[PDB]
């Protein structure tokens, strides 16, 4: 089950 | 014993200025259960294990949306890192990301991971406290500051300590027959005369699961590393693993040497000796 | 940019027996970057139809792939794995040896 959120470098 | 869920993401910009490759693979322990590969013209998150395939359309639509979100993340990341490191678009570069959770025999949280590499070296990693970042270089310091200001670690901890553990438990229960198994290694020894003066003894471990194993040589019950060789553990292709370890011994001295095999599937460690 | 040369193992999924259907494997590990050419050879000639695992990587970030094909070994027939990578000035050929 993948993470729901997106975080950018 | 322990279990883990891990996702491995590879993002490769290509020579020149076309579309990058994106591949995502998920594991529980040493069993692959999902994949998405742009070089395979994937449109959906695809199952690799029976126990995941039985999940309904809701699950599969959800995983497909999220893997496409992860792909678009890495598309941005390749551009961002070219900027941080002052690189042209002409070159090929690689971003890797890994995250997941470990649980103990009680299926309780032990550890979470969320970490990146750029071009084959550490970039940034979430520390074991799940509150702080290790930044490998001056450019990863930029990401660290941004992720501290944006409170990213606190949202990752909620997933890693909560959702990640809860879904691993569902997978372990659904896949119990496959995932909660141990296959003990099938072990034997071979003998190859190098010359009249030396022989190779080769200690074999076959069809074991999980991958974790220790093969060690002794001489007169004392640890032996001189004149030994040990190959990386390798997949058989049927979800089990193989390994061997070898020692080159003077002719007539074969009986001094013992091979010691440790694996979670064994009731006790094994001792193998060459039997004329 | 850190580059690492692939480790190559060529082996069968099951202990080899003449006229018993088996899988020939070429496992490449420890390499960076991820672009790699892997051919399986029969009597020096590329086997057209080969399968591979999904690219993944180890704790140290180094990649691993398995290339495989269904095959029936015989006493005469010889098999190898041919690997090219940016770290290799020419392809490396590792011969299949039934006792490795």
């Amino acid at each position: 089950y993948l993470q729901l959120r997106t975080f950018l470098l | 014993g322990s279990h883990s869920m891990r996702y491995f993401f590879t993002s490769v910009s290509r020579p020149g200025r076309g579309e990058p490759r994106f591949i995502a693979v998920g594991y529980v322990d040493d069993t692959q259960f999902v994949r998405f590969d742009s070089d395979a013209a994937s449109q959906r998150m695809e199952p690799r294990a029976p126990w995941i395939e039985q999940e309904g359309p809701e699950y599969w639509d959800g995983e497909t949306r999220k893997v496409k979100a992860h792909s678009q993340t890495h598309r941005v990341d390749l551009g961002t890192l070219r900027g941080y490191y002052n690189q042209s678009e002409a070159g090929s570069h690689t971003v890797q990301r890994m995250y997941g959770c470990d649980v103990g025999s009680d299926w309780r949280f032990l550890r979470g991971y969320h970490q990146y590499a750029y071009d084959g070296k550490d970039y940034i990693a979430l520390k074991e406290d799940l509150r702080s970042w290790t930044a490998a270089d001056m450019a990863a310091q930029t990401t660290k500051h941004k992720w501290e200001a944006a409170h990213v670690a606190e949202q990752l901890r909620a997933y890693l300590e909560g959702t990640c553990v809860e879904w691993l438990r569902r997978y372990l229960e659904n896949g119990k027959e496959t995932l909660q198994r141990t296959d003990a290694p099938k072990t034997h020894m071979t003998h190859h005369a190098v010359s009249d003066h030396e022989a190779t003894l080769r200690c074999w471990a076959l069809s074991f699961y999980p991958a974790e194993i220790t093969l060690t040589w002794q001489r007169d019950g004392e640890d032996q590393t001189q004149d030994t060789e040990l190959v990386e553990t390798r997949p058989a292709g049927d979800g089990t693993f193989q390994k061997w370890a070898a020692v080159v011994v003077p002719s007539g001295q074969e009986q001094r040497y013992t091979c010691h095999v440790q694996h979670e599937g064994l009731p006790k460690p094994l001792t193998l000796r060459w039997e004329p | 940019m850190i580059q690492r040369t692939p480790k190559i193992q060529v082996y069968s999924r099951h202990p080899a027996e003449n006229g018993k259907s088996n899988f020939l494997n070429c496992y490449v590990s420890g390499f960076h970057p991820s672009d790699i050419e892997v051919d399986l050879l029969k009597n020096g000639e590329r086997i057209e139809k080969v399968e591979h695992s999904d690219l993944s990587f180890s704790k140290d970030w180094s990649f691993y792939l398995l290339y495989y094909t269904e095959f029936t070994p015989t006493e005469k027939d010889e098999y190898a794995c041919r690997v090219n990578h940016v770290t290799l000035s020419q392809p490396k050929i590792v011969k299949w040896d039934r006792d490795m």
